[PDB]
DNA sequence: TCGAGAATCCCGGTGCCGAGGCCGCTCAATTGGTCGTAGACAGCTCTAGCACCGCTTAAACGCACGTACGCGCTGTCCCCCGCGTTTTAACCGCCAAGGGGATTACTCCCTAGTCTCCAGGCACGTGTCAGATATATACATCCGA
DNA sequence: TCGGATGTATATATCTGACACGTGCCTGGAGACTAGGGAGTAATCCCCTTGGCGGTTAAAACGCGGGGGACAGCGCGTACGTGCGTTTAAGCGGTGCTAGAGCTGTCTACGACCAATTGAGCGGCCTCGGCACCGGGATTCTCGA
């Protein structure tokens, strides 16, 4: 009868993911999400598979990189816990919006 | 007679194609003759960059082939190059090691 | 049935060069022909505007020096001009 | 249809985060994360159907994603 | 008003329409399916009035008739019969060469009807018997002929396979004026549909390379036989090269509009100046199939798979009908009233 | 005679010649602040300017009345319109009595031994009807409430151009 | 049935508006920018922002239908600007009819008429306890009646100013004296 | 101009609800509020059925484009259907939450408007039965509702005195037609050219209106019209007379271009409430109220 | 030989059509530049710069003023939210900031 | 004695003396429209050159500014401008 | 003998600065910094009047942007005063550094 | 050395501007290192224009050019 | 809750220099005609994309339990603001000198262009070995003691 | 300070299909010779950029005082981890159909170029009127009581 003090799982679950590469988006939810708002601009299209990775890809990197200076931020509020706030400062601070 | 502009330069990257590319490009009128063995040269340059600094990572893995987790490392644990590449999604990339300082006990 | 245009080749000569011992994937080597090629677009654009910018109508050795100095980082800019200063006397001195 | 906005599960943004590197999140992170992907894949899909409308064409090649996004200002590696 | 400009609404209740066509007076809408259904609508509180589930078929043509009472059908067996609005019933049934494209009544006599195939000239009937009067053709080589009536009634424009057009009278045939078009610099090409106004003699050329033409009904029969007119506007474009599926007029020969066959769009133009003056849009990625003009009131009604889509100009609410004494102003309007 | 530098309506079109009242659009009522007390005062109205489509208004007033009533308000000020004539005096409209041309010598008089009264229309003598009778005692400003800016002089000499004949007045060389 | 000849057959109201129904920095009028580039934007806003509708105070109100903040415009109070002595013939005229007096003055010497005239800014009743106020602007010299807010309102809430007989607002501290 | 009584048409058991002529012009059935519909005659008073199946009391009653189809205004919140040649109580209006008392058809007969007492005018259907939209218009129920000459616009009288007129495409108002007395409109109707509209208010004055432009034109003198909704008719058969009730015993007809006291029908015994004209014949129908039950068919 | 109307007027325009084409000729965008494209760009230019002109000349009334000077349009850009989200990185000389106060500083 | 420059001062001064007819306008507001001017023009003529060299063509037509347009501006803005040109290039044609 | 609250002077002072338009730097000091900071790329030049006005105006837009998204930083951690980290991370967060 | 030019109030009036209530005393440093790489790494690109006309002065136009390929774009210049 | 005082806002008056318009005078736009080819049109093909079907199963899910963190209040102490007094270099008006920017004339040699001849880089077809997948096992970290 | 239990890194066995390599070849790059035009380089001129001198005052710098915020601590209660059975659709293969991308033959309709004539656009020189500057008094917001 053994559980961890809170945290120690979560320390060696970010050491193993920022070890390795890998896709962290199950594909038929995507594809279908892609389709889906594809629908609306012009009625029957045809994908091919590649741009789907395509889109994958630069849509992961993109949310990685926001993740990272939203943490950067919530440091800098002496807290831990990423709340939506911080996200809305990067993305104001960023020049998107 | 069939000196390569290649061979007459001592290169690697070819020169008749470059000079293809620029005259196709609509860039300009005329397009001078140093100016394609200068761009192969420049060419040459950045690429043996880039391989050179994967080969470490390419042994340090214990490994005999470059993957892509290889060039991501070797690119951003560059200064320079990581200006040079200022927003580049590399397919299969994979993230730099980083955990903050106040999150450990 | 029709002819793509690469860098497969040329980038496998230099691998060989530098690591006389070792291969490569099919994945580098199309994020290596990316690379190249973007590289390729930014310095002859920024070339182009130099041209226009002095009332000239006429790319040379010059005006793609002053891109260089102007697009790449401290190092790497010197090396480069260094490499291709050395090219082109290679070159003009046994025409 | 109506779903699939939904459909993006929620281990997942918890594994996009700690491969990010956040320690603990809250309770909101997730409606947060799913509005800002979809103004994102508005953003790109547009351009996209754009260049292949103006291309006479009925599919959405890999190069159009790639022109979208080295347009926006991120460029991609790996499919040109 | 004027032209419309606002979406409002649809009717999506009948499934897989495929044609529409009006009365006289603009209360009238047959919808010939997928299927042989033939569905009317109201206008003034819009229901459905009435389906004419005639045949196992489906239905290509239709046309309604001067007393409002009476329709034609065109089924893929060739089926041409006499309907009621009172009773919707079978009156005809024969069986012609295979392709029937469009069928026009006399306009001044609900006897005769002037019935188009493909490769043939086209062909008067009667309503009484089956009788069928042979009309003649310059060419007679493609026999790809289509024919129409005029407004009034007096002749019969036709138009050839090959770009010219004969002018022949009613009963007796008599070819009294003719005209070839310059088209373009060597290829003459063919004539799609022409339709005709209803104050006046305009009327307009709806040829196969994708180019309006203005003329009237009057400057050819002063040019007589073998002349050679001009057109007084000619309407085409540019941008998206534009082919054309449907052409119609406004309501008392004011305005042109014309749907298009590629980007689900109607455009507007002036008979008057010449200059195209709004764009519509829809749905970008459906088909447009026909296009009626409302002739009492500004409504266009758009087949696109089923949909049918009516742009009906947005009304604006306001006060003064409430309190027709107390004028809703906009900014200060000092006065007095009585000297 | 000058008029007066506070006691006038504001914002009317204020002549340079010192004589002469230009209006504005509405009925913006200038009391002159020399008027009578008792006894007699006559002065004459030379008119220049008068376009049509004027309710040249004309009368009695006190300085209890407003700057902004028009002349022809209550018990005090009275009235008398251009088209039919009309009295509007305590707001009741009653058709008086007919129109008047263009171009004359106006001017009104009350007569009040120290009361007997003589408030009746006066235009170059000639009667235009009995107005009223019998006011209180008090202090009564000329008044004018012009519907137009139009260009009207005033008078004060002993040599008049058409006065009431046989009349009992005072100069204004006194007074004003 | 065809058998009550009920009273409450008559009305007095020539406004019979009254339906079943009842239903109760990022723009440009809350800058602080200068006063007539808000007295533009003003109109398209005051055309949608608020609603009238049936109150328990007095008859109908004025229950706005967008989250309105603190320090900005909301509506415009016009109509005929009257001079100050046709306030007392429309005060028996309309003593006369039987309607109400609809006048706010803009100085003691011009008053703007509401009855005949204006917009729906006459919904707005007398209280004791505001949420709004009135300050008179220079657009050009044509000067005009604006009303602005005071605290942070949402909606569905009724807006009210002091006028300056026993009033039906219910105040704290009321004065119940509208003199 | 001697309009002489033919026939007495008695035998009502409660109190004579309205009279109203076939719209094709052959038949004067008469109803009552006894829940009883009959079919009477227009020329001689030739009986056919008498309706049965309510459930309360009865307001108005129609007629259809070929004087068969039938439908009443019953004061159980609902418009039973009805029919001559068949008599089924074809269907049954809900929808209501107060009284009906008036309801009336397009020419093209296929909409039915409902001005009931529960103050918002809704728009009902014959074919499916349906109410398409809903007119809030007065906070005073409604005394009655009428189509334009073709079908395009309704107007609204009720007992505030505002006599709106509203579109029916989308359903607004136009106009507002006002009044510094605070009468109870009755009954008013428009022209043959729909450009006027006589004013029948309980203030013991009428009035014509010119309705493109919003004034009042020619009135009369003389007339009690103060109690109940008191209904008006043409006449054009004769001279230009105005066929309207009376509660005096009497039947209000005189013309409009006279404007005096010119003839006077008497004979009922109880107040005249609903009278109406054969559209070609020389016949005008009267009934009065509870004490009379009677019909005086004054023929000329 | 006849006289010669302009391709300024011709279509009803007001920016110039032969100095867009010559711009078009003497950069090396493409090889062969199309037919009516400067009309359609010369069209496109005219539409914004009348765009922003309205707003400017409507702030430049509204702050008692005759003339027009550079702060006019940087109110006339950065309040509407189109062109704030054209021109996101641009300084316009003598410009100046928009009144933003925060919530929580002021009492 | 001078050599030529090329200007935009006689165009901005036209379509401003049409939509107000009384508002003059300084020296640094030319300047300044003058930039942008030359700003929009670079942006739109690159954007439709990189389009032409993607779909292996030589021309820039109509429909290749068109897609520029499209590409660049932001929603409504655009909704209008592309209605702009093409009644430019309809007056234009006939 | 008066003195203010401290704030109501800061207050009025950001609504004049924030009314008008001038420039903000001495411009003696400050082309001689550009002179300075010119001499170790190339010796002897010789400068225009008006580029030293322009790099001015470049410079000032600069800063008064940068303090911009610095106030939202420090707004959003929930105090007052701009601390030099809140700098930082606002600069590592746009992608500068 | 002559860094000293950009002073303590002029700091002070760009924050006023800015929109900011109140200042700590370490954002001079600060903020005068920042001012120094900014005006480094755009004389650099300036000078690099200048040298590759073949001239010996810097006008505005280099200033403009090296402005925009940062990505800024002034405007009210050239 | 009140009064004395301090910045802003507005009005009247002067005056002056830069928008605004006139005048003359040039370069390129325009039309009218030629000549060549880029792209539209049609017809055939064959292969990636979309759909049906079924089996197994990783994991997504919902529900228990604690505990570490977010937050709110209290104190205190320290340091940035507001004002007054003394000082020094920013700003302006002012003149003198000459170095490089700007323009013209005149050779002239550097790239475009056309053809003829060849070799090298690309698609396609076969063996083979770095790595992917199992089994087994020291030991190392963590929470309990 | 010491101990039992899972997870992970280390060491070997087995398959297997991407990677590396060998071949035919066609099309794109090199070699020779010419035209003329963009650019290289001398040559002159004139004004804008540097440099300085003297006076005035607006701004800068330096002290003095205090109250308002930054931060440390402490109490508490709660929202989010960690672990256990299920069920479900994600995924893998096998089979099947076809719309649509891609090549290929022809032609004709549309855009580049040449010479002249015009005429709209730009450079230069008066001239006033809208704004620049400034004294004056009403209005409005602050803060101690």
């Amino acid at each position: 009868p053994h559980r961890y003090r809170p945290g120690t799982v979560a320390l060696r679950e970010i050491r193993r993911y920022q070890k390795s590469t890998e896709l962290l988006i199950r594909k038929l939810p995507f594809q279908r999400l892609v389709r889906e708002i594809a629908q609306d601009f012009k009625t029957d299209l045809r994908f091919q598979s590649s741009a789907v990775m395509a889109l994958q890809e630069a849509s992961e990197a993109y949310l990685v990189a926001l993740f990272e200076d939203t943490n950067l931020c919530a440091i800098h509020a002496k807290r831990v816990t990423i709340m939506p706030k911080d996200i809305q400062l990067a993305r104001r601070i960023r020049g998107e919006r | 007679k069939a000196k390569t502009r290649s061979s007459r330069a001592g290169l690697q990257f070819p020169v008749g194609r470059v000079h293809r590319l620029l005259r196709k490009g609509n860039y300009a009128e005329r397009v001078g003759a140093g100016a394609p063995v200068y761009l192969a040269a420049v060419l040459e340059y950045l690429t043996a960059e880039i391989l050179e600094l994967a080969g470490n990572a390419a042994r340090d893995n214990k490994k005999t082939r470059i993957i892509p987790r290889h060039l991501q490392l070797a690119v951003r644990n560059d200064e320079e190059l990581n200006k040079l590449l200022g927003r580049v999604t590399i397919a299969q990339g994979g993230v730099l090691p980083n955990i903050q300082s106040v999150l450990l006990p | 049935k029709t002819r793509k245009e690469s860098y497969a080749i040329y980038v496998y000569k230099v691998l060989k060069q530098v690591h006389p011992d070792t291969g490569i994937s099919s994945k580098a080597m199309s994020i290596m022909n990316s690379f190249v090629n973007d590289v390729f677009e930014r310095i002859a654009g920024e070339a182009s505007r130099l041209a226009h910018y002095n009332k000239r109508s006429t790319i040379t050795s010059r005006e793609i020096q002053t891109a260089v100095r102007l697009l790449l980082p401290g190092e790497l800019a010197k090396h480069a001009v260094s490499e291709g200063t050395k090219a082109v006397t290679k070159y003009t001195s046994a025409k | 249809l109506r779903d699939n906005i939904q459909g993006i599960t929620k281990p997942a943004i918890r594994r996009l985060a700690r491969r990010g590197g956040v320690k603990r999140i809250s309770g909101l992170i997730y409606e947060e994360t799913r509005g800002v992907l979809k103004v994102f894949l508005e953003n790109v899909i547009r351009d996209a159907v754009t260049y292949t409308e103006h291309a006479k064409r009925k599919t959405v090649t890999a190069m159009d994603v790639v022109y979208a996004l080295k347009r926006q200002g991120r460029t991609l590696y790996g499919f040109g | 008003q004027n032209y419309p400009e606002e979406a409002d609404g649809t009717l999506d209740c009948i499934s897989m329409a495929l044609t529409c066509t009006f009365n006289r007076w603009g209360t009238l809408l047959a919808v010939g399916c997928n299927d042989g259904r033939i569905v009317i609508w109201d206008f003034l509180t819009r229901g459905i009035a009435k389906i004419i589930s005639a045949h196992i078929h489906p239905v290509c043509s239709l046309c309604w008739s001067r007393d409002g009472h009476k329709l034609v059908s065109a089924s893929t067996d060739n089926i041409v019969s006499q309907w009621d609005v009172l009773s919707g019933d079978c009156d005809q049934r024969f069986r012609f060469p295979s392709p029937i494209l469009k069928v026009q009544y006399h306009p001044r006599d609900q006897n005769k009807v002037l019935v188009c195939p493909m490769k043939s000239a086209p062909v008067m009937l009667t309503l009484s018997d089956s009788k069928h009067v042979v009309l003649p053709v310059d060419d007679d080589s493609d026999l790809n002929v289509v024919a129409s009536f005029d407004r009034r009634g007096e002749y019969i424009y036709t138009g050839n396979a090959k770009g010219k057009i004969l002018v022949l009278k009613t009963d007796s045939q008599d070819l009294v004026a003719s005209f070839r078009v310059t088209t373009g610099t060597s290829n003459t090409t063919a004539i799609k549909s022409i339709e005709f106004a209803r104050k006046g003699s305009c009327f307009l050329i709806n040829t196969a390379d994708r180019i309006i033409r203005v003329y009237d009904g009057r400057e050819i029969l002063t040019c007589g036989r073998d002349g050679e007119p001009e057109p007084m506007q000619k309407l085409q474009d540019l941008v998206n090269r534009t082919p054309w599926k449907k052409c119609c007029f406004s309501g008392d020969g004011e305005y042109i509009v014309a749907g298009s066959a590629r980007q689900h769009a109607l455009y507007i133009w002036e008979k008057s100046i010449g200059n195209l003056v709004k764009i519509l849009h829809g749905t970008r990625g459906e088909l447009l199939l026909d296009v009626a003009w409302h002739p009492v009131r500004p409504i266009i009604a758009s087949i696109s798979s089923g949909v049918v889509s009516i742009w009906a100009q947005n009304q604006v609410e306001n006060w003064s009908a409430f309190a027709p004494d107390f004028k809703e102003l906009d900014e200060n309007v000092e006065y007095e009233e009585r000297e | 005679v000058l008029l007066a530098l506070h006691d006038r309506a504001p914002q009317l079109k204020i002549s340079d010649d010192r004589l002469t009242v230009v209006g504005e659009k509405g009925y913006s009522m200038v009391r002159a602040s020399h008027g009578v007390r008792k006894g007699a005062w006559y002065f004459e109205i030379t008119v220049d300017e008068m376009p049509p489509d004027t309710a040249a208004r004309l009368g009695w007033s006190q300085p209890l009345g407003n700057l902004q009533a028009p002349l022809g308000y209550d018990k005090f000020s009275y009235s008398w319109r251009s088209k039919k004539g009309t009295k509007f005096h305590q707001s009741i409209g009653k058709h008086y009595s007919s129109g008047y041309g263009q171009g004359d010598v106006l001017g009104f008089y009350i007569n009040l031994p120290e009361p007997h009264s003589e408030i009746i229309f006066y235009k170059n003598g000639v009667n235009q009807g009995v107005a009223y009778k019998d006011i209180f005692e008090g202090v009564y400003f000329p008044a004018i409430s012009l519907y137009k800016s139009c260009t009207v002089s005033i008078n004060f000499g002993p040599c008049f151009k058409y006065p009431p004949k046989d009349l009992t007045y005072r100069p204004m060389s006194d007074m004003g | 049935a065809r058998a009550e000849v009920h009273l409450r057959k008559s009305a007095f109201d020539m406004f019979n508006f009254l339906a079943s129904k009842h239903r109760q920095a990022r723009r440009a009028t809350s800058m602080d920018l200068p006063m007539p580039m808000r007295f533009r934007h003003l109109k398209k806003t005051s055309k949608e922002a608020v609603g009238v509708y049936r109150s328990p105070i007095h008859g109908r109100g004025l229950f706005c239908k967008r989250n309105i903040d603190a320090g900005e415009m909301v509506i415009e109070y016009a109509g005929i600007v009257i001079r100050s002595i046709l306030t007392d013939k429309r005060e028996k005229y309309y003593d006369s009819k039987g309607i109400g007096c609809y006048m706010f003055r803009i100085d003691d010497s011009e008053v703007v008429d509401a009855t005949m005239h204006g917009n729906a800014a006459r919904f707005i009743n007398h209280s004791c306890e505001p949420n709004c106020y009135s300050r008179v602007i220079n657009i050009d010299g044509q000067k005009h009646i604006v009303i602005f807010a005071m605290r942070k309102i949402y909606r569905g809430e009724e807006l009210t100013y002091d006028y300056k007989l026993p009033c039906n607002c219910g105040a704290k501290k009321c004065r119940k004296f509208l003199n | 101009p001697n309009y002489a009584l033919k026939f007495t048409l008695a035998g009502h058991t409660k109190a004579v609800s309205s009279v109203k002529f076939s719209p094709n012009g052959e038949w004067l059935a008469s109803s009552s509020a006894d829940k009883l519909i009959k079919i009477w005659g227009a020329y001689d008073g030739k009986f056919e059925k008498t309706i049965s199946g309510h459930k309360l009391g009865i307001s108005d009653v129609a007629w259809s484009s070929d004087s068969n189809l039938l439908v009443s205004a019953s004061d159980d919140k609902t418009l039973k259907i009805w029919d001559v040649s068949s008599g089924k109580c074809l269907k049954t209006l809900k929808g209501h939450s107060n009284y009906v008392f008036c309801c009336n058809f397009n020419p093209q007969s296929n909409l039915i408007v409902s001005g009931s007492f529960d103050e918002s005018v809704r728009i009902w259907d014959v074919k499916t039965g349906k109410c398409l939209k809903t007119l809030p218009a007065h906070s005073d129920p409604v005394s009655a509702v009428h189509f334009n000459r073709d079908g395009s616009l309704i107007v609204s009288s009720s007992y505030d005195g505002l006599c709106r007129i509203w579109d029916t495409a989308s359903g607004q108002c136009l106009k507002t037609l006002i009044d510094d007395d605070n009468p109870p409109v009755s009954f008013v109707k428009f022209s043959p050219n729909g450009k006027y509209i006589l004013a029948a208010t309980l203030d013991n004055t009428l009035k014509l209106w010119d309705y493109s432009k919003g004034k009042c034109l020619k009135t009369y003198t003389g007339h009690k019209n103060e109690k109940y909704c008191i209904f008006a008719n043409f006449s054009v058969t004769g001279g230009k007379w105005i066929v309207s009730g009376s509660e005096d015993n009497l039947v209000y007809i005189w013309n409009l271009q006279t404007k005096e006291i010119v003839q006077k029908l008497q004979g009922h015994t109880d107040v005249v409430i609903s009278t109406a004209c054969h559209p070609t014949e020389n016949i005008i129908a009267s009934a009065a109220l509870e004490n009379d039950k009677t019909i005086k068919l004054w023929k000329s």
